């Protein structure tokens, strides 16, 4: 009866980081944070701080590139939770002679996409309504002549549903 | 074309507020900071090195981030999430008659990319058998049951698990051998006769 | 001892779960090779050596695409490169003896 | 002057399970400067007292760990270089807490440890007793 | 669909912005997972596929296809203690442990029969 | 003679900074150290993994800034991310400092599988303590 | 590349040692007891006997990772004794001083 | 010598171990 026990209170992992952050406001007198608060580093103009976050934004890219060109330099894993972002990414398709497999690797990995139904249309390989939907989107999403072409296989080659026909 | 800037000390507001220059950890940028400070071991005719230019200043930790306006600012926001304690339990007598069992659980933290530390698998259960329901018998039985995991001066008992890779797994295995050493403390089988 | 104890002996272990029944000293060794983790799978010695392959070859392929400079690789091909205009090179592989 | 308005949204909620309560909490904050330990004494008594936790500080006896590694490259062994190695310890002792009062406290803590210096968390949980053992025979 | 992913860009493309702040910079890494997750426990992202103690510690339920009263169970009592006592393995690889002296001892049968020992 | 860590002495006209201008049995005493981090504390683990990640880091910093670096770099190492302090001349200009800043930025973090910061701070040239 | 040739054949030695980790760990367990009748045992030195040489973990020597010297160095930084010195003489380890006592 | 027939199932199932 005298024992009283009170409720806990759950709240997310930046919940807590949230509300320190709203203590403090942005700051006068001072850069903004991206920059470096160097003053021969400070942006001084709005076209040198373009300019500069131009530059900062080609040195993050060329490192993705030597990251996505040389994988295997980056294989190992040293943390323990294993973080994915981390990680180096592939732009190369799985299976290659499967047509059944390359044509959903090709899609969402331009020119490649139409090569990969070239290549399933040679050997008259059957293509339901789901394989050939994300081809069009990939087409749709990136790419005026070509495109009646490729129109033509989408309703002639098979009868195809008229929901992934429109999108 | 070269191009130099004077600091933000020529801007600095005498009435800015600091948790809004510092707000996390810095690694002191002498440019951010008004303040003139000399660290270094002086020259016979000369003194201690300014900010400008100074490795001495980068190594040390800054606890600019952590003056005392700035944790004021911060525990107050941090109010709404903590909740309040119990009064009924002001006074160990108590806890000890309502809440009999310790649970040790040990939480490591250290600089680097892993995580995994073995020692904090280990958990330590702490029962006073003086809180229990044990007769004569049942505990005579369970002092020799346990051996020298119970302290015959202080009467209580510690379970230490270390055997489970988890915490939690260490956690519930400790109070299964708990549970069982209560069951089994009980029951009087034929060799107990001679 | 006693046949009492002894018996709680017995118990005992049985219920923290170690060794039940009366083994030697000499067979106690199998039931430690498996309490812990073997030499040869422990990461202080599996893990040991980084791979001095990747990061050579990374610092290499840096160098070739003009990210970073190693000076020491400069100062080899500085030398090399003097050393051939001076005419001591590198001979060819199978023509060193014979020829 | 500008102050931006509606700055506070934190996403709160009480969900109906008992908090689990906490006797002692015992942080070792081990490093390897004294004026250091000596700083972040002061920051986290001072955020304690705020949150109203009465924490009570004693500083543990050091560990002065040396070795000696020979002076020269080849062959001197009669000359030697010994090295040391000081790590200080501080005991901030924790009681009365919840689970959330000290989760709060330990996030407001390990957020802004230092760089040089370690922390060893001990937690001595509450728990009246389990379900098997309340008063059953068997 | 990937028009989903289109509208899920158009989105972020406008949600996303350059840091304006440290404690900014730290809630986006903690959501992406860089930073840790604080307070920091040492068992944040191992799950040991959901195993518990009773998987770990009693072993004896692998034990079924060996003779009761014969040396092997003498030996297999050593060896399931040992793995119990093992937090550096799962519970996987201590099946697969006894998977192999199963096949070994169900594959040297000449020996055992030899070494004047009924066993099966 | 001892000679670990020594910059000799000229005839009078070196320049030299403040960390070469102390002996090592100044360590602590005068000066402190150059990096910081956990494994080396007492009960402590992973000291090689974190040495050799320092003097990669050295290594790779001082061929990425070739020239242009003043000091010795401070690693600062706190909760899975590490800082990177480094005192810089003013030689490159800004735009191909923040081409390399920001790279660094990334290959370090996919390489290690941590956050990496990178601070720079920068010098009209490097700073003479001692006689110059 | 690595370091020396000796650090090479040590890491294939290494390398060989975790996989063949589990083999050598159960073959030494028929050996390594006095239940099982020795008419296996002496079966069981044959077949660990007919395991490659590289694989046991004695073979395997440590060694520095800078230099690789196959002596004078320590195991807490597997840095040799004159590798150690030049970092922390330059202070590039924490909390590694000269000892003054 | 004599051995004791020890009741781990029924344990296991009576305190949540099996
Ligand atoms: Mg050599």
């Amino acid at each position: 009866e005298e024992v009283v026990i009170p409720k806990k209170k759950t709240w997310d992992k930046v919940a807590i980081l949230q509300a320190l952050a709203s203590t403090v406001h942005r700051d006068s007198t001072a850069a903004p944070y991206v920059f470096q608060d160097d003053p021969y580093l400070i942006p001084t103009s709005s076209v040198e701080s373009h300019s500069f976050l131009l530059a900062k934004k080609s040195g993050e890219n060329a490192a993705k590139f030597i990251i996505n060109s040389y994988p295997k330099y980056f294989q190992k894993d040293i943390a323990e939770p294993h973080i994915p972002c981390l990680m180096p990414e592939y732009f190369e398709p799985q299976i290659e002679d499967v047509s059944e497999a390359a044509l959903q690797e090709r899609i969402k990995l331009q020119e490649p996409s139409a090569n990969y139904n070239f290549q399933q249309r040679e050997q008259s390989e059957e293509l339901e309504e789901a394989t050939e939907a994300d081809n069009e989107k990939s087409k749709t999403k990136a790419g005026t002549w070509r495109t009646k072409n490729n129109a033509e296989r989408i309703f002639a080659l098979m009868p195809e549903k008229n929901a992934h026909s429109y999108c | 074309r070269r191009k130099a800037l004077p600091p933000r000390t020529e801007k600095m507001a005498v009435d800015q507020d600091w948790p809004s220059v510092y707000p996390v950890a810095a690694p002191f940028k002498p440019s951010a900071v008004p303040l003139p400070v000399r660290m270094g071991y002086p020259v016979k005719r000369g003194v201690p090195m300014a900010k400008e230019g100074n490795l001495e200043l980068l190594k040390i930790p800054n606890f600019l981030h952590l003056t005392p306006v700035a944790i004021k600012r911060h525990c107050e926001a941090l109010k709404d999430f903590c909740t309040e304690w119990p009064a009924a339990l002001d006074s160990d007598e108590k806890c000890e008659k309502h809440f009999p069992i310790e649970i040790d659980t040990a939480d490591y933290v250290s600089a680097g990319p892993s995580i995994r530390n073995p020692k904090a698998r280990v958990v330590t259960l702490r029962v006073k058998l003086s809180s229990l329901n044990l007769d004569d018998h049942a505990k005579k039985k369970l002092i020799k049951l346990v051996g020298d995991r119970y302290c015959k001066s202080t009467d209580v008992l510690t379970i230490k698990t270390d055997r489970c890779p988890l915490k939690r797994q260490n956690y519930d295995y400790a109070v299964y051998l708990l549970t069982v050493l209560y069951h089994e403390s009980w029951k009087t089988e034929e060799w107990e006769k001679k | 001892l006693s046949e009492y104890a002894v018996r709680m002996s017995r118990l005992s272990a049985r219920l923290f779960g170690e060794v039940a029944r009366p083994t030697d000293s000499k067979s106690m060794k199998v039931v430690k090779l498996f309490s812990e983790q073997p030499l040869a799978k422990r990461k202080e010695t599996y893990d040991w050596y980084p791979n001095h392959n990747t990061y050579f070859a990374l610092m290499g392929t840096l160098r070739f695409l003009g990210l970073y400079r190693d000076e020491h690789q400069d100062f080899r091909d500085e030398q090399l490169r003097l050393k051939k205009l001076r005419g001591k090179g590198k001979p060819r592989k199978g023509e060193g003896k014979r020829a | 002057v500008d102050v931006p308005k509606d700055m506070t949204k934190p996403e709160i909620t009480i969900s109906d399970e008992p908090d689990t309560l906490y006797k002692r909490l015992s942080v070792l904050v081990k490093g390897h400067d004294k004026a250091v330990l000596d700083s972040y004494e002061y920051f986290a008594v001072l955020a304690a007292k705020e949150l109203g936790i009465s924490i009570k500080v004693h500083e543990p006896p050091r560990k002065i760990e040396r070795f000696t590694l020979l002076k020269s490259v080849h062959i001197f062994k009669k000359h030697r270089v010994q090295y040391e190695m000081r790590t200080l310890y501080r005991c901030l002792e924790l009681e009365h807490l919840t689970g959330s009062t000290a989760d709060v406290y330990l996030e407001y803590i390990q957020r802004n440890l230092p760089e040089g210096v370690a922390m060893e968390v001990t937690k001595t949980k509450l728990e009246q007793l389990p379900e098997h053992i309340r008063k059953p025979i068997w | 669909s990937l028009w989903d992913i289109e509208f899920a860009k158009q989105l972020a493309a406008v949600t996303e912005r350059p840091f304006q702040n440290g404690f900014e910079e730290m809630i986006q890494w903690t959501k992406e997972g860089k930073l840790w997750e604080f307070p920091i426990n040492n068992e944040a992202g191992f799950d040991d596929d959901g195993s518990e103690f009773h998987e770990h510690i009693f072993l004896d339920k692998y034990l079924q296809d060996f003779p009761k009263q014969g040396p092997i169970r003498h030996f297999m009592e050593l060896v399931t203690c040992g793995l119990s006592k093992n937090p550096y393995l799962s519970v996987k690889q201590k099946v697969e442990h006894i998977e192999w002296f199963r096949n070994y001892f169900n594959e040297k049968r000449v020996i055992l029969k030899e070494s004047g020992i009924q066993l099966n | 003679k001892n000679r670990a860590a020594r910059v000799r002495v000229s005839k009078g006209d070196k320049p030299v900074t403040y960390e070469e201008a102390h002996a090592p049995h100044y360590i602590a005493h005068r000066k402190g150290w150059l990096s910081l981090h956990t494994g080396n504390l007492d009960g402590e683990d992973h000291a090689a993994e974190r040495t050799v990640e320092d003097v990669f880091l050295r290594k790779f910093m001082l061929g990425t800034f070739p020239g242009c670096l003043a000091d010795q770099l401070v690693l600062k190492r706190r909760a899975n991310q590490l800082e990177i302090c480094a005192l810089v001349l003013r030689q490159l200009p800004p735009h191909k400092f923040y081409f390399l800043v920001g790279y660094s930025e990334t290959l370090l973090s996919h390489f290690y599988k941590c956050p990496v910061h990178l601070h720079l701070q920068t010098v009209p040239s490097k700073v003479v303590y001692k006689y110059i | 590349y690595y370091v020396d040739w000796k650090m090479l054949r040590d890491v294939k030695r290494r390398k060989m040692a975790y996989e063949y980790a589990d083999e050598r760990l159960r073959i030494n367990s028929l050996r390594k007891n006095t239940i099982l009748p020795k008419d296996l045992q002496e079966v069981a030195d044959e077949e660990i006997a007919s395991l490659p040489r590289d694989s046991c973990p004695v073979r395997i020597r440590n060694r520095c990772v800078m230099t690789s010297r196959p002596r004078g160095v320590k195991r807490r930084w597997r840095l040799s004794r004159i590798v150690f010195r030049h970092l922390a003489d330059h202070g590039q380890l924490s909390g590694v001083q000269r000892a003054m006592w | 010598a004599a051995a004791a027939a020890a009741a781990a199932a029924a344990a296991a199932a009576a305190a949540a171990a099996a």
